[PDB]
């Protein structure tokens, strides 16, 4: 899963 | 300009559009879930029911989707 972090 | 329009890119404010889309948190952006539908961000936390880790999949989807 995509993160905000990414 | 700023990227959003509702919080004018302010760190110091919350906002449901940029950051959590439930409590408005920037906080935790490795515990965020971007939504692979709506593009909206999730802290694990504040889902209900919360999840207790990032989940292993590609693809999440959101509450607001799925
Ligand atoms: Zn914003
Ligand atoms: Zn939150
Ligand atoms: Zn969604
Ligand atoms: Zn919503």
């Amino acid at each position: 899963v995509r993160t905000k972090a990414d | 300009g700023p990227s959003c329009k509702h919080c004018k890119d302010d760190v110091n404010r919350l906002c449901r559009v940029c950051a959590c889309h439930l409590c408005g948190g920037r906080q935790d952006p490795d515990k965020q879930l971007m939504c692979d539908e709506c593009d909206m961000a999730f802290h694990i936390y504040c889902l209900d029911p919360p999840l207790s880790s990032v989940p292993s999949e590609d693809e999440w989807y959101c509450p607001e989707c799925r």
